[PDB]
């Protein structure tokens, strides 16, 4: 069926994945005990729910997925929460190390032991799954201890799983933020291992939603809480389409084909046009037009690029909400019309609409707004390979001082990797502005 | 066009001679030993190519290794299709006379060309089908060349050669039993 | 999902007019109604259905 | 570039003895160098090309990226002297379809790669002066299956000690070489 | 000659966005010698 | 040169700049 | 279909604003809310109010103003009132610094930072709009925080937009009353800013409204509360042609074309002849000869000019509420037969006349009689040149002796400028002297 499997590794990949879990409950109804209200859903499970929760006969949905991490602090913090009884138990895997931000160590000194039990978990959430379209991968690029091990545990997924395609999330790092001076070390080492057997991966950084929240949710103090929702928020309207239906159904291989024009680039960009607080929808309006003029709005894209300075290659929209064909098309027919924007001169037509009625769910206690039209925006384009230059001139100095190399070298890795990785990267950039030039 | 630059760069050692007016040519290096794969169609490309100097090359040569080369062509054939129908629709009256006569000498050449070129008439004829009848100085007569072709294709091309051809022109006629 | 059809000029089934023990037909097919569950008779008495 | 001249013969594209032989050549220096220098063995100047990293300096042709090279003769010959440090070069061309395509021959590659747009080749060898040998048509036909046409750019890392890059149509015997072709120590 | 906002924010704002970051709405939007400057 | 423009003396110049003196008793009254 | 924009401006241009759309949900029979009763009256904004209201599906009328200041107080404080929640938030448009009633000040110093704002706010409303026929601005010539600002909008929608109409009200330069002293530099700036981008812009004097306020409505202590409910019933007669129906209909095309005869001189004055005190209106009569007399009454007009000092060009009459064109059109040629009255020889007929049904409408809480038979008369003459000729010289004389001249090159300009706006008043002035020549 219409079924997939959610994998969350890195104790900041968990919180995302928890909220998402939550607003995944939200829009079923299912109760944090476990059981429905008096009214029926509960039998051999078979509807809305059997894609994403196996509720067999038992009264329970069973969440069709795994959180694994190496500091055991937030996964039992995540034994001791609300959802306990919800989550599978060992479901919740804990390791009792941190991998001190080493990618290597991440990847040879402990992942050894863990990765048995992990894929033979998978495989007995396979015989479980009927058609099994897939997994969600949730991670980040600067893993801080989990980019390593789900560098090994993806391409041994590709080795033994070749027949079914791979979405991942990935947060960006944040261009001129860091966290630790350590990021672009991993960072490149889990480009150079993903790029290959990756299939499509977005990238989201958190500078961006930051100041989006100050923009126009004006909330100067944001959270993580006010983040994880919004990105849950994102996954869950692309879900939708697997869900619910409308007019027309679309899917994620049509995603892949469709979106990625060769091999090795695949990396589109995000954007959820309707963000706004629940007094500014009060009472003022929103329609197709506008949030379609929102999505190709500057300030409403999650990655730091200029598309005046990039040029455009693809794009898909999907539309969670009550609307109607016509002016959709109408305006992208405008867009088509306009100039500035600049379309390659490869594909005249570069758009994929989906098209889905269900409201977008809201949550209790929160910042957004009671939507009844929204759209979510996917793009590809050839304005990232900037961010792949700041991130080699800010690499390439100091790797020239060798600093810290003692740690990856003691440990038991050597320079090749680096080098590879270089020219990988420089080998990206120069592909990008070669399949831009016409 | 392609083989244009491809010999203005140089790779075919092919020599020449000239008078006042009329025609003559030589070579330096001999084919057979050189290549019919590698470069027959390349050449070809010649003949949908037209400017000076370069079909009085596509022109003679396309004969030339036609009348030393007989067995091999076997494989090159789909290779030979394209520049064929490039030139077809091409659209002029003298390139397309000069494809009509060597086109002619293709088909007379050697054996096994119709049977092998069955799959290898939906593309070429109907452009053919419909120059038909637009229309001996110098071998001039557009419709005359046409009828030429036909009959000399059917009768070497086999069986239901005529009937294909029939249903490409329905002007068309049997050479057979008429 | 959609609306339906009561009666031929296109009138549209109402809450106002359901109620336990009633009997409809819906483009053919016809059904009977037995009873209902909880948020479901305590709206409906607020209402006041008998 | 200089396309009008002939393919035939024999191609030295850059060779050392050149009073000022960097023209087309586009340098790219950075915590390195570029130095002219004699050696022991030829007690010949040759051509010096180190840096920290590898890559940071490259050396490249042509010197106009708008520019190609033009080039038929599908055999390369590199004159190198091994340096025990870690050298790569790579070579873009034109093929049968009209689609560009690279060849990266690096030093250190651990295994062997094959990319859409580009393949990768390790290199290991002796120490000393030694040759580059490599053939265009050959590793296009091997991987791609394609059939290699032109060539259209070069560039070459650091770590290396030069005298000659030169091009030839075929593998050319030891005997018809010029007597500064005929390497002597 | 502007039609809309999209042009608008699309023409004029001088706000890399990439390079700048901790800024505000009314910098956010700032045109160019259509101004002034 | 652009010649200046004669200001207008449509009463004016004669009544309102005479009138708005002579409506006028301050200097005094507060007192010397 | 038909509507128009407005754009208000000044600390003190605001409270007008304020009384003008205080008066309009009255006659619309707005609530404060925003909604209506259960009767059957939502769309997207279409019926009697589309015209300056657009009420989209969540039922709630939206105001077709926006409301600029560089200062925040007054509208934090009408932030705080009663009409916060009507209003569309950040169509409050904030500053954060005052203007000290320089021009050059606010039109350079931090003028070109709002702009941009207030721009996007224009757009946002012409682009839902259709018709679109024009703009009603509201300033203030000697502009505490006006002048500067609204000249330079007032250029950048003269320069963007060149196929609509554009309307100026304001109060004008007291004649004898000198509420601030650098009222001739701002007055003599903005009208040589105008002058050539200008449209149609009328001036009024709160020293007459006094003065009437005194004379015949039985109040001696007025306020501006009084004073803006004027100019809002004002407003709301020559907004009613758009607001309903009649026997015949005029539009703002109407008054540009059959009002100023050339171009330069296009600046009427304006009078609402029924103004009388409750029990006056109890105890006497009015109708249409009598109410027509007290219009063209010398001293009911608001600007402090003699017409028996000139002669009349052209006259626009509007009658709101139930007259015929029996008795308009005699009174009317009891009027021409008049001897008093002088119109210029150009053209014998100078009139223009149209109708509406719907009776005025009376506040709560206000101080106007129960009338039926409302006229607004406009007319355009030749004794203005003394408001003119009573500014200049004092513009002259703070010239001769150059002070406060610091203040302006301090921040930032050279005298040139008000050099060259003495010799544009004086061209103004030879336009008119001229025209009134026969
Ligand atoms: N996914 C996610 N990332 C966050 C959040 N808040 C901050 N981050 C960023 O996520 C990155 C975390 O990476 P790591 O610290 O290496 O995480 P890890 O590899 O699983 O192991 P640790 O280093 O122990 O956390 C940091 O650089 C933060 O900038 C969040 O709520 N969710
Ligand atoms: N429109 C209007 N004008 C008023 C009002 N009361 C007094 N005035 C006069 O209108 C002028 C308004 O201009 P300003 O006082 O400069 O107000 P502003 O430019 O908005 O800002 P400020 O510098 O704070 O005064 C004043 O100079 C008064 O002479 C009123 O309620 N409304």
């Amino acid at each position: 069926m219409r079924e997939c499997i959610s994998i969350h590794v890195g104790q900041a990949g968990v919180q995302i994945g928890n909220a998402c879990w939550e607003l995944y409950c939200l829009e079923h109804g299912i109760q944090p005990d476990g059981q429905m209200p008096s009214d029926k859903t509960i039998g051999g499970g078979d509807d809305s729910f059997n894609t994403f929760f196996s509720e067999t006969g038992a009264g329970k949905h069973v969440p069709r997925a795994v959180f694994v991490d190496l500091e055991p602090t937030v996964v039992d913090e995540v034994r001791t929460g609300t959802y306990r009884q919800l989550f599978h138990p060992e479901q919740l895997i804990t390791g009792k190390e941190d991998a001190a931000n080493n990618y290597a160590r991440g990847h040879y000194t402990i992942g050894k032991e863990i990765v048995d039990l992990v894929l033979d978990r998978i495989r007995k959430l396979a015989d479980l799954c009927t058609g099994l379209q897939g997994f969600l991968i949730f991670h980040s690029f600067g893993g801080g201890t989990g980019s390593g091990f789900a560098s090994l545990l993806m391409e041994r997924l590709s080795v033994d799983y070749g027949k079914k395609s791979k979405l991942e999330f990935a947060i960006y790092p944040a261009p001129q933020v860091s966290t630790a001076v350590v990021e672009p070390y991993n960072s490149i080492l889990t480009t150079h291992t993903t790029l290959e057997h990756s299939d499509c991966a977005f990238m989201v950084d958190n500078e961006a939603i930051y100041d989006i929240c100050r923009r126009n949710l004006d909330i100067e103090r944001p959270t993580y809480t006010n983040l994880n929702r919004l990105i849950g928020q994102i996954v869950s309207s692309i879900t939708a389409s697997l869900r619910f239906d409308g007019a027309l159904n679309v899917d994620l291989t049509e995603f892949q084909t469709n979106l990625v024009p060769y091999p090795r680039i695949h990396f589109p960009l995000a954007t959820y046009a309707p963000v706004i607080s629940a007094e500014k929808a009060y009472h003022e309006q929103l329609s197709v037009a506008e949030i379609t003029n929102a999505c190709f709005e500057p300030a409403n894209q999650m990655v730091k690029c200029d598309p005046r300075h990039g040029k455009y290659m693809a794009c898909c929209m999907l539309y969670r909400g009550d609307v109607v064909p016509k002016d959709v098309n109408a305006a992208i027919a405008t867009i088509k019309t306009k100039r500035t924007i600049q379309f390659v001169d490869w594909c005249p037509t570069g758009f994929k609409v989906g098209i889905n009625y269900q409201p977008p769910t809201v949550v209790p206690g929160g910042d957004l707004a009671k939507v009844q039209r929204a759209v979510c925006m996917l793009s590809n384009t050839t304005a990232i390979a900037e961010a792949w230059a700041r991130l080699d001139h800010k690499f390439d100095l100091m790797y020239a001082k060798r600093a810290f190399v003692h740690w990856y070298v003691g440990e038991g890795m050597e320079e090749g990797e680096f080098s590879e990785a270089r020219e990988d990267l420089a080998a990206l950039e120069k592909d990008y502005e070669e399949v831009g030039v016409d | 066009t392609t083989f244009r630059k491809c010999y203005e760069r140089g790779d075919f050692p092919i020599a020449l001679e000239h008078d006042s007016k009329g025609n003559k040519i030589a070579w330096k290096v001999e084919i057979e030993k050189l290549d019919y794969h590698h470069y027959l169609p390349l050449f070809f490309d010649g003949l949908s190519e037209m400017t000076f100097p370069y079909e009085f090359f596509a022109r003679r040569g396309i004969h030339d290794m036609l009348e030393h080369g007989g067995n091999k062509i076997l494989p090159v054939i789909p290779q030979l299709i394209i520049p064929i129908k490039n030139a077809l629709n091409l659209r002029n009256r003298q390139i397309i006379c000069v494809t009509l006569k060597v086109l002619q000498h293709l088909v007379v050449s050697s054996e096994m060309v119709g049977e092998a070129l069955l799959p290898y008439y939906r593309q070429i004829l109907p452009i053919l089908n419909i120059f038909k009848n637009m229309n001996q100085q110098k071998r001039e007569n557009i419709g005359d060349l046409i009828q030429e072709t036909l009959e000399a294709f059917e009768r070497y091309g086999g069986e239901d050669a005529f009937i294909n051809i029939k249903y490409m022109v329905p002007t068309y006629e049997s050479c057979l039993l008429n | 999902r959609q609306r339906f059809t009561k009666n031929d000029m296109g009138d549209h089934y109402h809450w106002k007019d359901l109620n336990r023990g009633i009997n409809l037909t819906v483009y053919g097919k016809t059904f009977r109604i037995v009873d209902c569950d909880r948020f479901t008779q305590d709206f409906l008495e607020s209402q006041g259905i008998e | 570039m200089f396309k009008n001249t002939f393919q035939s013969g024999f191609l030295s594209i850059l060779y050392s003895i050149g009073s000022k032989p960097l023209q087309i050549w586009d340098k790219k220096v950075r915590n390195g160098h570029i130095k002219r220098i004699t050696d022991n063995d030829i007690q010949s100047l040759v051509l010096e090309i180190e840096g920290t990293n590898v890559s940071t300096t490259y050396i490249t042709c042509p010197a106009d990226p708008k520019k190609t090279l033009g080039i038929k003769l599908p055999f390369l010959v590199m004159i190198i002297k091994n340096l025990k440090k870690y050298f790569t070069f790579e070579v873009q061309v034109l093929d049968d379809k009209n689609v560009r395509r690279r060849f990266r021959a690096s030093n250190y590659q651990s295994t062997t790669r094959v990319k859409p747009f580009i393949c990768t080749m390790p290199m290991r060898l002796d120490d000393g002066w030694n040759q580059i040998q490599f053939n265009l048509s050959d590793f296009t036909r091997r991987a791609y299956g394609t059939n290699y046409i032109e060539t259209l750019r070069v560039q070459i890392h650091a770590n290396c000690r030069i005298r000659r890059v030169y091009f030839s149509d075929r593998l050319y015997s030891e005997d018809e070489l010029p007597a500064e072709f005929k390497l002597y120590l | 000659k502007i039609p809309k906002d999209d042009l608008d924010f699309r023409l004029a704002t001088l706000y890399n966005h990439h390079t700048g970051a901790f800024k505000n709405k009314t910098e956010i939007l700032l045109h160019q010698e259509t101004i002034e400057d | 040169e652009p010649p200046q423009h004669p200001r207008y003396t449509s009463l004016f110049r004669a009544t309102i700049k005479n009138d708005m003196k002579k409506f006028k008793t301050a200097m005094k009254t507060m007192g010397p």
